[PDB]
C-alpha cells in the first residue's frame, strides 16, 4: 500500500519547517544567553479515532529502550553514550531501516509542544523571551545590573531543571548583555560581558553584526560604522547617568540630544559632496551599489538608504518614538522630500532562503541554515565544530527543496474569493455564492522563490543546480 | 421600473440582531421587488486604502484628466451615446428563450425553493425575505435583458449562467444570510469538550469517523455538522484541508 | 528511413474542446508566444478547473456519437422534480465528503444505491471512470437506485478522424496554429503504400522493464543481447524501466559515494560497453524512457507514484552517452512517435496492481 | 472672491490617517467613521486656506485640519482609553 500516493502522507513528508520567536527592540535591562541541549531525548522520554497517529505500543517500547540506555550510559558505558548521541540522527535519516515518516512527524510535533511548554514555563516567572530556537534562547531579566543576577539566574535554572518534564535538559549560560539593540538574528549590536566575576568590575566588549552594512555604497560604510558606534556610546552614557541619578523609561530618553547637530552638519556635507561628484567618471567606482544574493530593491540615491537605515536603527526604541520622528523629519528636510513619502520608507534589503534540519555528521548538530542572509565562511562549515561541509550535498538539498516546493504548489487546494470556504467538488465553475476560485498558493510567490534560487546559484559555483533550472 | 434606496433600523445592519427585526418592510412589498442588495460596510484596511486612494484621485484636481483618457482609449463611452444606444436597443430588439434554458431555469427554481424550505424548517419562523413565482419571472426577465443587451434575437446558456449568478448573489447576500440568526447550546459545549480531549493539536481525523461516532451517540448528524462548521467558522482551532476528508486541528 | 518523428509530452500541441461549438480549438503554446526565460512552465489556476470539464465534454461527445444512442441521457440537475421514473446518466464516480458513493456532473451530483446492482462484467469499475447508470430516482431520500451499469463503448480511428476529416494533431506534414486550421488526406494512401514495402527491413526491438545498471547479472545478459544484436542493427532500440535499483535522494553521510555520483557512474559504464558493438551504435538510434524511481521523481516521490508527465533524464548525468552514440533521444514516460502511417505510444507504469486494489465491490 | 486650490497634499499621510481611523472606531469603540470624514478633512483644509485669502492650500493648513479632526475624535472616548489613543495618534500631528 505504501507505493501509492496519498495526500496526508505527502503533507507529513514535507512538513519540515520549524517556527521561532523574534521580538525586536532596544533593551536596557540585562539579558542572558542560554543554550538548550538534549532536547529530543527529553521530549521522547517525558511524554482508532486519529488515523495519523503513530502506534502507541512501539512508542512505549522505544521510550523504555531509551530509558534503559540512559540508565546504562549513566553507569560509565561509552557505547550507550554513543548510541544516545546517534539516536536523533538515526531518527531523522530515511536511509536507516525501520524508518517511518509518521514517527518522525510524531517526534517533531512532540518537540514543538515541549518547546512551547518550556517557553510558557519561562514566561511564568518575571521574564521576556527575546529570541527562541532549538539551540538558543534569550531571556530579558528584570534587574539592571549583571552582578545582581547571579543567584537569580542560578535559582531560575535550578527550578527549570527540577521540573519533571525538564529533568533531562542541559542548560548552559554563555553571555550576559549590558545594553542590546536587537532587531534580527543576523543584525544586532550591543555590549556584553562573558561571565560575572566577584569583587571586580566585569569586562565589557562591543559587538557589531550588521548584514545591512553590506548593502551600502562602498564610501558610506565607514560613516555607518562610526555613527553606529557613536549612538551606542550615547545610549550607554545616558543609561549610566540615569542609573547614577537613582511605557516610557528615562534610562534612554533624551539620548539623541548628544549627537544631533554634528550629525546634521555631516549629512549636509555628505549631500553636497555627493551632488558635486556623482557624475564624474573617475569617481564612479565608490558610488557603485553592490549586488548580493537575495537583493531585490532597485534604488538610485545612496545617501537616501544610508539615512534610512541610520534612522530605522534608532526607531527600534519603542519608547522614544517622537524624538526619533522629529529627527527623521529634520533629516528628510535636507532633501526635498516629505515625512510620509513612499521613497522615504525603509524595507528589508535582502530576502531569505532557509534550509531546515541540516545535519553535521561529525558533531550531530541540527540547525536551519539560511542561504541568503547568512555571511560567507559559515555556509561551508558547521557552527560548533569547524569542519568543512560537502558541496554536492548542499546542491542536492537545494534541489530537493525546490522540487518539494513545486510539488506542493501543484497539489494545492482552491478557495473562494468572497467566502473563504474551500472547494468541495471536482467540476464546478464557481462558488454557490458570488465569487471566483483562487489558489491557496499564489503564483508570484513561487516565481520570486525561483528568482532567488537563480540568484543564489549564480552567486556561488553551483552547476548541478543550474542544470536543474535548465531542464525547466 | 422602480429603484429604491433604503436604510435598515438602528442604522448599521447590526448582524448580531436577527434579520427579522432588522427590516420593517412587509412580505408583500418585498415580493414585488426582485433584486435586493444588502450593502454592508467592512473594515480590512486594504479596501480602505484603495478607497482613500480613489477618493483623493477623484478630487477635481486629478480625475478631470484621467476620465478624459477613458474617452481617448475607447474604454468607456459618453453618457449621451449610452442614452441613444439604450433607446435604440429598447425600440429594436426583444429576444426569446430556448427550451434548454427553460429546463435549467426550472431546475434552479426547484433547488432554491428546496433550500428555502430547509432553512425555514430549521429556524422555525417565517423567512423575512420570501421566494415565490415572481422571482422566477424575475430571473426570466433578467435573462431577457441580458440577451437584449447584445441585440441577439434569442437567449442562450451564456446569458442564463450570468443571470443565475446575479440572482444567487442577490439572494445569498440577503435571504440565506445566516438564516439561524445566531437541544440548545448544551450539546455544543459537550461536543467541544470531547474533541478537545480526544483529538490533540497537530493531527487530523476523517469526517466519516467523527460523523459515525457522534451519530452513534446522542449528537446525531444534524447537530454535529452545524457544530463542526461553526467551530470551523470560529477559525481559531480547526482547519479543513484536502477536500472535506481531513479535519486539521491547528 | 526518414519521415518519422518521435515526440514527448512536453512539446505536444495544445488543443481545447468547446462544448458549444462541438469542435477542437487550437491553443497557443506558452513557450512560442511567451518569454519563457524565467518561469513559463507553470500552469494557471483555472487549468485544473477546466481539465475535468474537458474530459467530460470529450466523453459526452464520444458517447452521443454512438449508433445505439440517438435513448437520451438526462443531466443530473434535472432529476430533482421527478420520482419513481427510470432515467439514464453518466459522470465522474467518486466518494463524497461524507463517505458515500456519488456521481458528479457539471450540473450537479447525486447519491448511489448499490444493494441490487448487476454490473457488466469485463470492466474494472474504478473511482474516476466514466460510467453509464440506469436506475430509478427516489425523492423520499436522495438515492438513485441502480439496476445496471456499464462503461461507454469505444470507436475506431477512422470514424473518429472523419468527424474532423483528418486534423493535423500529430502534424509532421503540416500543422495548425492560431491563424488557420489545416487538414490532409492525399499523402496518407501514398505513405501507406510506401510503408507496405521494405517494412520487414525497418524493424524496431524493445526490451523489458527495470534494467538496473548496477548488478552484474543484468550487465552480462545485456552484453549477450548486444552480442547477438550487433550483427543486424535494427531501426529503433528502446530501453524501458528504471536504470537504478534504488531511488536516488538525499544522502545524510559524506563518508560514502553520493547516490547522484553513483547514478552518474552507472551510465558511464554503459558508454564503455557500447564501444564493442560499433555496428549497433552506428546504424540504430536509441531511446531511453524514465522509470518510476529515477532521478527527478525519486527526489520527492522516493520510489512511489508521482507526477505522470515525467521529466526526461537530466543532461548533466548523460554527458557521455550522447557523445558515443549518434542518435539518442530521451522522452517523457508517456511518449508518442509518428511513423509514416502508424501512431505508436509507449507508457511505463504499474496497472494490474492498481486496478486490482481499487476495484469497486458489488454485493450479491 | 477667494477660491483655494489643492495640489500639493500628502497622499500617504492622509490615506494612513483615514485607515487608522477606520481601525479602532466601531471595531473597538462606538463612534461611526465613514468616507465622508475624509471629505470633511479636505473641506476643513480648504477653509483654513480661505482664512488667509490664498488661492492654494499649504501644508500648514493641512496640519491644522488633521489636528482638529483627530482631536475631535480623541476627546469623544471613554477615560479608560483616552490617554492611550492620545499617545497613539501623536505622530500625524507632530508639528
Ligand atoms: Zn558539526
Ligand atoms: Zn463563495
Amino acid at each position: 500500500i505504501q507505493n501509492d500516493f496519498d495526500l496526508n502522507t505527502s503533507w507529513i513528508m514535507n512538513d519540515s519547517e520549524f517556527p521561532k520567536i523574534n521580538n525586536s527592540g532596544v533593551y536596557d535591562n540585562v539579558v542572558l544567553d542560554v543554550g538548550v541541549d538534549n532536547l529530543t531525548v527529553n521530549t521522547i522520554l517525558t511524554s482508532e479515532f486519529v488515523h495519523d497517529a503513530f502506534s502507541n505500543d512501539a512508542l512505549n517500547v522505544l521510550r523504555g529502550m531509551l530509558k534503559e540506555w540512559w540508565d546504562e550510559a549513566l553507569k560509565e558505558n561509552s557505547t550507550a553514550d554513543l548510541l544516545v548521541n546517534s539516536l536523533a540522527s538515526w531518527v531523522q535519516n530515511p536511509n536507516a531501516k525501520l524508518f517511518d515518516g509518521l514517527l518522525r512527524y510524531h517526534v517533531h510535533n512532540l518537540t514543538k509542544k515541549a518547546l512551547l511548554q518550556l517557553v510558557n514555563e519561562f514566561s511564568a516567572l518575571g521574564s521576556t523571551i527575546v529570541y527562541a530556537d532549538r539551540n538558543q534562547i534569550l531571556i530579558k531579566t528584570n534587574k539592571y545590573s549583571p552582578e545582581n543576577c547571579y543567584a537569580y539566574s542560578q535559582y531560575m535554572m535550578k527550578a527549570v531543571r527540577t521540573n519533571p518534564m525538564f529533568s533531562y535538559l542541559d542548560l548552559n549560560i554563555k553571555r550576559y548583555w549590558d545594553l542590546l539593540i536587537w532587531m534580527d538574528k543576523f543584525n544586532f549590536s550591543g555590549l556584553a560581558c562573558i561571565e560575572i566575576e566577584e569583587k571586580e568590575n566585569q569586562d565589557y566588549t562591543a559587538v557589531s553584526q550588521w548584514q545591512l552594512k553590506k548593502f551600502l555604497s562602498p564610501i558610506y560604510q565607514p560613516e555607518f560604522e562610526d555613527w553606529m558606534m557613536i549612538i551606542l556610546d550615547s545610549m550607554l552614557k545616558t543609561k549610566q547617568s540615569y542609573l547614577k541619578l537613582n511605557s516610557v523609561e528615562n534610562s534612554l530618553n533624551g539620548f539623541s540630544h548628544l549627537f544631533s547637530k554634528p550629525l546634521m552638519k555631516r549629512v549636509k556635507k555628505l549631500f553636497k559632496n555627493q551632488q558635486e561628484f556623482i557624475l564624474d567618471p573617475q569617481y564612479e567606482a565608490d558610488y557603485v551599489i553592490p549586488v548580493l544574493p537575495g537583493s531585490h530593491l532597485n534604488v538610485k540615491n545612496p545617501l537616501l538608504e544610508l539615512v534610512k537605515s541610520l534612522c530605522h536603527v534608532m526607531l527600534l526604541s519603542k519608547s522614544t518614538i517622537l524624538e526619533i520622528r522629529t529627527l527623521r523629519k529634520e533629516l528628510l528636510k535636507i532633501f526635498e522630500l516629505r515625512e510620509f513619502a513612499k521613497v522615504a520608507e525603509f524595507k528589508d534589503p535582502s530576502l531569505s532562503l532557509v534550509v531546515p534540519d541540516f545535519l553535521c555528521e561529525y558533531c550531530f548538530f541540527i540547525s536551519d541554515i539560511d542561504f541568503c542572509k547568512a555571511a560567507p565562511e559559515s555556509i561551508f562549515s558547521c557552527v560548533r565544530c569547524h569542519k568543512a561541509f560537502n558541496q554536492v550535498l548542499l546542491q542536492e538539498h537545494l534541489i530537493q527543496k525546490l522540487r518539494s516546493d513545486i510539488e506542493s504548489y501543484l497539489i494545492q487546494d482552491l478557495r473562494c474569493s468572497r467566502c473563504h470556504k474551500v472547494k468541495r467538488d471536482y467540476m464546478s465553475a464557481h462558488c454557490p455564492c458570488a465569487g471566483a476560485w483562487e489558489g491557496t498558493l499564489p503564483r508570484e510567490s513561487i516565481v520570486q522563490k525561483l528568482n532567488v534560487f537563480k540568484q543564489v546559484a549564480k552567486y556561488y559555483g553551483f552547476d548541478i543546480l543550474l542544470s536543474c533550472i535548465a531542464d525547466l | 421600473s422602480v429603484l429604491a434606496a433604503a436604510n435598515p433600523i438602528y442604522g448599521r445592519y447590526d448582524d448580531l440582531k436577527s434579520p427579522g427585526d432588522n427590516i420593517d418592510f412587509q412580505t408583500t412589498i418585498l415580493s414585488r421587488f426582485d433584486m435586493i442588495f444588502i450593502v454592508k460596510d467592512d473594515h480590512n484596511e486594504e479596501r480602505d486604502i484603495s478607497i482613500a486612494n480613489h477618493v483623493i484621485n477623484i478630487h477635481t484636481g486629478n480625475a478631470n484628466a484621467m476620465q478624459n483618457q477613458q474617452e481617448e482609449n475607447g474604454s468607456e463611452i459618453s453618457i449621451e451615446k449610452m442614452k441613444r444606444y439604450i433607446t435604440y436597443c429598447r425600440l429594436k430588439c426583444a429576444p426569446r428563450l430556448s427550451p434548454q434554458a427553460a429546463e435549467k431555469l426550472s431546475s434552479n427554481f426547484v433547488t432554491i425553493r428546496k433550500q428555502l424550505l430547509i432553512n425555514e424548517l430549521e429556524s422555525t419562523e417565517r423567512s423575512s425575505i420570501p421566494i415565490t413565482i415572481r422571482q422566477l419571472e424575475a430571473i426570466i426577465r433578467i435573462t431577457e435583458s441580458l440577451a437584449k443587451l447584445e441585440l441577439s434575437p434569442i437567449a442562450q446558456e451564456r446569458h442564463v449562467d450570468e443571470a443565475i449568478r446575479l440572482f444567487q448573489a442577490s439572494t445569498m447576500d440577503a435571504a440565506s444570510q445566516d438564516p439561524i440568526g445566531g437541544t440548545s447550546l448544551s450539546e455544543i459545549r459537550r461536543f467541544e469538550q470531547e474533541l478537545k480531549r480526544r483529538l490533540p493539536i497537530g493531527w487530523s481525523t476523517s469526517y466519516q469517523t467523527l460523523r459515525r461516532e457522534f451519530v452513534d451517540t446522542h449528537r446525531f448528524s444534524q447537530l454535529a455538522l452545524d457544530k463542526a462548521l461553526y467551530a470551523l467558522e470560529k477559525h481559531e482551532t480547526i482547519q479543513l484541508r484536502h477536500q472535506g476528508q481531513n479535519i486539521y486541528r491547528s | 528511413r526518414d519521415y518519422f518523428k518521435v515526440i514527448n509530452a512536453s512539446q505536444q500541441q495544445r488543443f481545447s474542446y468547446n462544448p458549444h461549438k462541438m469542435q477542437f480549438i487550437f491553443v497557443p503554446n506558452k513557450k512560442q508566444n511567451g518569454l519563457g526565460g524565467i518561469a513559463g512552465f507553470l500552469p494557471d489556476i483555472e487549468d485544473k478547473v477546466q481539465m475535468f470539464l474537458t474530459r467530460y465534454y470529450l466523453t459526452n461527445d464520444r458517447v452521443m456519437r454512438n449508433e445505439n444512442f440517438q435513448m437520451s441521457i438526462t443531466p443530473i440537475k434535472n432529476l430533482l422534480g421527478r420520482d419513481a421514473q427510470n432515467f439514464l446518466l453518466l459522470g465522474l464516480l467518486n466518494k463524497n465528503f461524507k463517505g458515500n458513493w456519488s456521481l458528479e456532473d457539471p450540473s450537479g451530483s447525486v447519491e448511489i444505491d448499490i444493494s441490487q446492482t448487476i454490473p457488466t462484467q469485463g470492466h474494472y469499475y474504478v473511482p474516476g471512470c466514466m460510467v453509464l447508470v440506469e436506475g430509478i430516482y427516489y425523492s423520499v431520500g436522495n438515492k438513485f437506485h441502480v439496476t445496471s451499469m456499464t462503461l461507454p463503448p469505444g470507436e475506431r480511428r477512422e470514424i473518429t478522424l472523419e468527424t474532423i476529416g483528418n486534423l493535423d494533431l500529430l502534424g509532421i506534414h503540416g500543422i495548425s496554429n492560431n491563424n488557420f486550421i489545416a487538414r490532409l488526406d492525399k499523402d496518407l494512401k501514398i505513405r501507406l503504400h510506401l510503408l507496405e514495402k521494405e517494412l520487414t527491413d525497418h524493424k524496431f526491438v524493445i526490451l523489458g522493464a527495470n534494467l538496473f545498471l548496477d548488478d552484474l547479472k543484468i550487465m552480462t545478459a545485456l552484453s549477450k543481447i548486444l552480442q547477438k544484436l550487433n550483427d543486424d542493427p535494427p531501426t529503433l532500440l528502446i530501453w524501458q524501466g528504471s536504470f537504478t535499483s534504488v531511488p536516488v535522494f538525499a544522502s545524510m553521510s559524506s563518508r560514502n559515494i553520493s547516490s547522484s555520483t553513483q547514478f552518474k557512474n552507472n551510465f558511464d559504464a554503459l558508454a564503455t560497453l557500447l564501444s564493442r558493438f560499433d555496428n549497433l551504435t552506428e546504424n540504430t538510434t536509441m531511446i531511453f524512457i524514465p522509470g518510476p524511481n529515477d532521478l527527478w521523481g525519486s527526489m520527492v516521490s522516493l520510489g512511489a507514484s508521482g507526477t505522470l508527465p515525467q521529466d526526461p533524464i537530466p543532461s548533466a548525468f548523460t554527458k557521455k552517452i550522447n557523445k558515443v552514440c549518434k542518435n539518442v533521444v530521451w522522452s517523457s514516460n508517456p511518449t508518442r512517435i509518428a511513423y509514416l502511417s502508424q501512431e505508436i505510444v509507449i507508457f511505463r507504469d504499474d496497472l494490474s496492481g492498481r486496478f486490482k486494489r481499487h476495484r469497486l465491490e458489488f454485493p450479491f | 472672491k477667494i477660491y483655494p486650490k489643492l495640489h500639493q497634499m500628502d497622499m500617504d499621510k492622509v490615506s494612513r490617517v483615514y485607515a487608522d481611523l477606520r481601525r479602532e472606531s466601531i471595531s473597538t469603540g462606538s463612534f461611526p467613521i465613514t468616507v465622508r470624514h475624509l471629505e470633511s478633512i479636505l473641506r476643513i483644509a480648504e477653509s483654513f486656506a480661505k482664512m488667509r485669502l490664498s488661492e492654494f492650500v499649504s501644508s500648514y493648513d493641512l496640519d491644522r485640519a488633521i489636528k482638529v479632526v483627530v482631536d475631535s475624535f480623541v476627546d469623544a472616548q471613554k477615560v479608560s482609553v483616552r490617554r492611550q489613543l492620545r499617545r497613539s495618534f501623536a505622530i500625524y500631528t507632530l508639528g
